[PDB]
RNA sequence: UGAGCCUUGAUGUGUAGGAUAGGUGGGAGGCUUUGAAGUGUGGACGCCAGUCUGCAUGGAGCCGACCUUGAAAUACCACC
């Protein structure tokens, strides 16, 4: 659903609806929706029946999904406490605190996974900060921290994404490529209904998926039908 | 967000023009500014400027009612009045003076004390 | 004429800054109706260097991250 300003349009001639598809022609749709030069990643955004305003009762985990998210598998890990070689060895492309603070605010942005140990966590985001609070960056609130550095490489280099909120009702996470079939995307649904199951906070509904939609980056979005696991009348 | 102005950035009214009629009376003098068609917009007063009974009656006290009343219309962004006077009052120079030298145009001068032909019997004061 | 429900355009709390880091996550110089860049300049909003908006104008062009506020960023999306 675009958004228009005078400093980029090129949304708003993609889209003239507010309307939702079965995920067989959202996905078709979307191919269209693509605004940028370069061919872009597709993300889901996940709407969620949660109550929570409070960062600790939202929602907040990781998970590995069945295929692929456009998400690069380069991995970074700050750290000054933990095991800085044993993460290298581990998986992960880039280790440090003096200029991954820049390399995240340089270049391409598009991080798999910006780990930091706790040993480091607080100057990346609760007295120092190195981004800011966003995504991008381990969560200054929410548990993204572990002094298991080796261990947290090995699971994200897998193509494991990051999913939180902190006072509204939105998982944002990447799904595939805009190239991508709605089988392989209501498979990675699936999987990430499983992971935001098994990691629920008391605060969210028995309706825990309010509603399901597919954007790409540069480009709009459209909604689909799709919210499986979590019906509350069994 | 930084912190909010010192001073408003927008007004209400910006009617530029009145008038000032002024009932100056034997005890008290009250001074009003209303809209050309006589709907009044503010005013104030003699005994309401800090003034008892005993002080109330001069000019004095009626050139600071006259500028607490510039002050009293101020906000509809009048500037310009003519003025009107009626009673005995001693209200009646003083108040135009220091409001014509409260940023506010004085422009005509014009009594509106209203006399009889005869009329009825008056009060009767002090065997007077 | 009051209120709600709703959709959207506008709007943004970390203080300061020229200002405007709501949340979450993704991502980075982009077209097909338009224009921002940038120069000049009217409108509106605001904090005085800003944002929102428009015209002369580029319309295969162009503002991010350098610069700069700050512990920390800032093309540009979708979702609520």
């Amino acid at each position: 659903m675009a958004k228009l300003t005078k400093r980029m349009r090129v949304i708003r001639e993609k889209v003239d609806a507010t309307k939702q598809y079965d995920i067989n022609e959202a996905i078709a749709l979307l191919k269209e929706l693509a605004t940028a030069k370069f061919v872009e990643s597709v993300d889901v955004a996940v709407n969620l029946g949660i109550d929570a305003r409070k960062s600790d009762q939202n929602v907040r985990g990781a998970t590995v999904l069945p295929h692929g998210t456009g998400r690069s598998v380069r991995v970074a890990v700050f750290t000054q406490g933990a095991n800085a070689e044993a993460a290298k060895a581990a998986g992960a492309e880039l280790v440090g605190m003096e200029d991954l603070a820049d390399q995240i605010k340089k270049g391409e942005m598009n991080f798999d996974v910006v780990i930091a140990s706790p040993d480091a966590m607080r100057v990346v985001g609760q007295l120092g900060q190195v981004l800011g609070p966003r995504g991008l960056m381990p969560n200054p609130k929410v548990g993204t921290v572990t002094p298991n550095v080796a261990e947290a490489v090995k699971n994200a280099k897998a193509g494991q994404v990051r999913y939180r909120n902190d006072k509204n009702g939105i998982i944002h996470t990447t799904i595939g490529k805009v190239d991508f079939d709605a089988d392989k995307l209501k498979e990675n649904l699936e999987a990430l209904l499983v992971a935001l199951k098994k990691a629920k906070p008391t605060q969210a509904k028995g309706v825990y998926i309010k509603k399901v939609s597919i954007s790409t980056t540069m480009g709009a979005g459209v909604a689909v039908d799709q919210a499986g696991l979590s019906a509350s009348v069994n | 967000a930084k912190a909010p102005i010192r001073a408003r950035k927008r007004v209400r009214k910006q009617v530029s023009d009145g008038v000032a009629h002024i009932h100056a009376s034997f005890n008290n003098t009250i001074v009003t500014i209303t809209d050309r068609q006589g709907n009044a917009l503010g005013w104030a007063t003699a005994g309401g400027s800090g003034f008892r009974g005993s002080r109330k009656s001069t000019p004095f006290a009626a050139q600071v009612a006259a500028e607490r009343c510039a002050d009293a219309v101020k906000e509809y962004g009048i500037k310009n009045l003519e003025v009107m006077v009626k009673g005995p009052g001693p209200g009646r120079e003083s108040t135009i003076r220091a409001l014509n030298a409260a940023g506010f145009r004085i422009t005509n001068i014009t009594d509106v004390t209203p006399i009889p032909h005869n009329g009825c019997r008056p009060p009767k004061k002090r065997r007077v």
